[PDB]
């Protein structure tokens, strides 16, 4: 197996309330491991291993690198957060809402799938003839894509009456109100 | 982990005292002397440096290579008597070391050993015994009767007439104490005046 | 145009 | 870190096996574009973002640094190589499977670390090129990468797939398998 | 620089506590520090932009917060007589500071009982004519005796101005019982002038000490008078 040899550099800038609280975490990384920080919190490099030391030592030495780093929560954080407010941060991508049922015979699991929504923020429920259910459902984890959309899969375990409308509800910052998809038993399990 | 000399400096005013401070995680950042008065808060002497920072009579120093910070103080004064905290910041953690006491005894010119007695101004009877006058080289040993107390050395310096004095005071509510014998539990000099 | 963050040389 | 919202700006990668370096800017989790290196030309992956300006000349500039900087630490840490991690393999569709409707198949690769991965699709043992595409390697906090590669589709009954992932981390090559 | 309030609490075991820290004006971070004897400086918490960064081992009766002007406030929800100390706060500019500023620390005195609690007496003694003659300085003496807990500051007044040149306080109590912890205490000082300067008998020499007792809050059974905070003084004006 060949042999390799990584270099990571993150510029990460962390967002709280708006902009009200901003914080820059410059981080140098060796393969895996973080070796040196810039926190805008602390205002100079720190090693975070011994093999960052010589690194973080020379760079805050460097009264202009230093001015940069401590500048830059704003000329970089904050100045991209304006352009994020304008695109990403408005980017609203309504779910779709789906049941199928399913087994684990006659039918007893339903399966919610809300697909191709974003942001990740979502709220998804089910309720049995008008009323919530809490025992018997299991989720997927929020399932990222990568195509800047999200899904996941909410599962109820069932015993269906012939009648019982079984009620998938969405909640999602995309929508007015909550989208309600119906499953009716047509039969007794 | 950081390791300080693990001991009270008794020193002689004007002479140089070196402290020294190991740390044992290499990849440790930045390095500070505090300074701390008994029963005070620490106060930020200087940061320590390869080159060695200098600030008057203070020199710190760093080696990277053995581990060792050290501050040096030059014409020790009276006033430097604290003790001298060694701390080291690494990744997430300041730690502070237990610190080494320095204590500054005064040169004393012409010894003058003596033993008052000293009467109470507002109360009557009442009364102290006063060792004071003598060298720096004199201790005073507290007392092992529950009956007579005797508090340890302490240096005045009357500042205007650049006089600088150590002394004692002992007492006792018992009829039998009397300021010849207030002191006999500890060496006293031959030299020592009892009016 | 996004303002980035650059890394120092060693 | 707790917070609203995480971006990097940016993730600057160098490696020697390449040698390859990649820089990409992401915004919670997701990749905003890449500077494609070779072609020094920025390349956005979310159609709003086209209407912004983003020097390629700056990833550039910042991945030589990266360069430079990975030697001195190869010198330090005395030739210390990345460890080969198990990558995690998930197939998956983007929407529910209605036969014969157009449909998106995700194979999500994930705990890659070194960043070099192969990943291609099968269809009764051919490889399929058409209608493929991938993301960059996205970055985690642990700062190991995944990377999630799409094959469109009309999902049909007699049709198969498998998703096949070759690294260094895996004894044998990985088939990740789906069917209708 | 740094404010800490209230500079001297005594409390009961099992009672809530309440310090304060205002940091220098800009600071950002404020630190929490325990100093006994015997353990040094052990670190609390560090508190940040309104929230705690950093913690360090001691449990979780002893809590913090942090607000919007930066001031600091630490609890202790159940005292015991082991968290006896001085809890001193440090701010710094930015966060994880190695360069801090100290306040002059709360002490904090936790007791079973408030019973043993007592202000001092102070008696002032005469410099001796042999004093005089044979050294021609002289040497005030000041006995503060019987107090406890430790919460004394002794200070001397000459012609209603403080004095430092030619005095020497001791640096630590005698305990007048020295097998209990609740031995109460004593406390000499030395006030040494010319002896000119005190044979002027217009000069007027007072040894003063600050005791700090007991609140109003605290309730108080016993018959003698409720040991509060308050000054204990004695005076001396020399002789021809
Ligand atoms: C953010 O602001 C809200 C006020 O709407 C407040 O409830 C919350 O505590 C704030 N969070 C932080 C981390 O400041
Ligand atoms: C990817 O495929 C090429 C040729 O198909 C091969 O030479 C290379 O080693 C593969 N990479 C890995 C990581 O297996």
């Amino acid at each position: 197996s060949p042999e390799d040899f990584v270099y990571q550099f993150k510029g990460m800038c962390y967002f709280t309330n708006g902009t009200e609280r901003v914080r820059l975490v410059s981080r140098s990384i060796y393969n895996r491991e973080e070796i040196v920080r810039f926190d805008s919190d602390v205002g100079e490099f720190r090693a975070v291993t011994l093999l960052g030391l010589p690194a973080a030592e020379y760079w805050n030495s460097q009264k202009d690198i230093l001015e940069r780093k401590r500048a830059a929560v704003d000329r970089v954080c904050r100045h991209n957060y304006q352009l994020e407010l304008r695109t990403t941060l408005q980017r609203r991508v309504e779910p779709t809402v789906t049941i199928s049922p399913s087994r684990t015979n006659h039918h007893n699991l339903l399966v919610c799938s809300v697909t191709d929504f974003y942001p990740a923020q979502i709220k998804v429920r089910w309720f049995r003839n008008d009323q919530e259910e809490t025992a018997g459902v299991v989720s997927t984890p929020l399932i990222r894509n990568g195509d800047w959309t999200f899904q996941i899969l909410v599962m109820l375990e069932m015993t269906p009456q012939r009648g019982d409308v079984y009620t998938c509800h969405v909640e999602h910052p995309s929508l007015q109100s909550p989208i309600t998809v119906e499953w009716r038993a047509q039969s007794t399990s | 982990e950081v390791e300080q000399d693990p001991g009270p400096f008794n020193v002689p005013e004007g002479a140089t005292v070196a402290f020294n401070c190991t740390y044992s995680n290499s990849a440790s950042q930045s390095f500070f002397w505090y300074r701390q008065d008994c029963r005070k808060e620490p106060k930020l002497l200087m940061s320590v440096y390869s080159s060695g920072n200098e600030d008057g009579r203070f020199t710190a120093q760093l080696n990277r290579a053995s581990q060792y910070i050290s501050l040096l103080i030059r014409d020790s004064k009276l006033s430097d008597s604290a003790t001298y905290l060694c701390v080291v910041m690494g990744f997430q953690k300041l730690v502070f070391g237990t610190g080494t006491r320095l204590l500054v005894s005064p040169n004393i010119q012409n010894p003058d050993p003596a033993v008052y007695q000293l009467r109470d101004s507002k109360s009557s009877d009442k009364s102290v015994c006063l060792f004071t006058d003598f060298d720096s080289q004199t201790n005073v040993s507290q007392s092992k009767d529950s009956d007579v107390y005797i508090t340890d050395k302490c240096v005045l310096d009357m500042r205007s007439m650049d006089f600088k004095s150590n002394s004692a005071v002992a007492w006792s509510n018992k009829s039998d104490f009397a300021c010849a014998n207030a002191f006999n539990n500890s060496i006293i000099p031959e030299d020592t005046f009892f009016p | 145009q996004p303002f980035p963050q650059p890394e120092q040389p060693f | 870190i707790v917070a609203d919202h995480v971006a990097s700006y940016g993730v600057n990668l160098y490696q020697s096996y390449g040698p390859s370096g990649q820089y990409t800017h992401e915004f919670d989790g997701d990749e905003q574009f890449y500077v494609d290196l070779g072609r020094k030309e920025t390349v956005w992956c979310l159609p709003v973002l086209r209407q912004f300006r983003f020097d390629p000349q700056f990833a550039l500039t910042n991945i030589a640094v990266l360069k430079h900087n990975l030697n001195s630490l190869i010198k330090r840490s005395n030739s210390t190589a990345a460890t080969n991690e198990v990558p995690e393999v998930t197939v998956f569709s983007k929407s529910p499977v209605t036969l014969g409707q157009p449909n998106i198949l995700i194979c999500l690769v994930d705990n890659i670390f070194p960043p070099v991965v192969n990943i291609t699709w099968l269809s009764n043992g051919h490889s399929v090129t058409e209608g493929v595409s991938e993301t960059s390697f996205l970055s985690k906090s642990d700062h190991s990468f995944f990377k999630i590669s799409y094959l469109t589709l009309l999902p049909s009954a007699e049709e198969s797939y498998d998703c096949k992932v070759e690294h260094w981390g895996l004894d044998k090559p990985l088939l990740k398998h789906w069917e209708p | 620089g740094v404010t800490q309030t209230p500079r001297y609490l005594i409390k009961t075991r099992g009672q809530q506590v309440t310090l304060s820290c205002s940091p220098i004006s800009g600071h950002r971070s404020v630190s929490w520090y325990q100093q006994t004897p015997g353990q040094g400086l052990q670190f609390l918490f560090e508190y940040f932009s309104e929230t705690q960064r950093n913690k360090g081992n001691f449990p979780g009766r002893f809590s913090g917060r942090q607000f919007s002007n930066s001031r600091s406030e630490m609890n202790v929800s159940t005292l015991e007589l082991g968290d006896s100390a001085l809890y001193l706060c440090a701010s710094s500019l930015r966060a994880e500071s190695g360069e801090l500023f100290f306040g002059e620390g709360s002490r904090l005195t936790v007791l079973e009982d408030l019973n043993k609690v007592f202000p001092p007496e102070v008696a002032v003694f005469e410099p001796s004519e042999a004093e005089i003659s044979h050294t021609q300085k002289a040497t005030l003496v000041c006995l503060a005796t019987g107090f406890f807990p430790d919460h004394v500051e002794l200070s001397w007044w000459v012609n209603g101005k403080e004095v430092h040149s030619g005095v020497c306080t001791d640096p630590q109590p005698l305990k007048e019982q020295p097998a209990l912890n609740d031995s109460r205490y004593a406390l000499s000082s030395r006030l040494r002038v010319s002896a000119t300067f005190w044979q002027n008998p217009r000069n007027h020499f007072r040894c003063q000490v600050q005791f700090y007792g007991l609140s109003e809050n605290d309730e108080w059974t016993q018959d003698r008078a409720k040991p509060v905070t308050q000054i204990v003084s004695a005076e001396a004006w020399g002789r021809a």
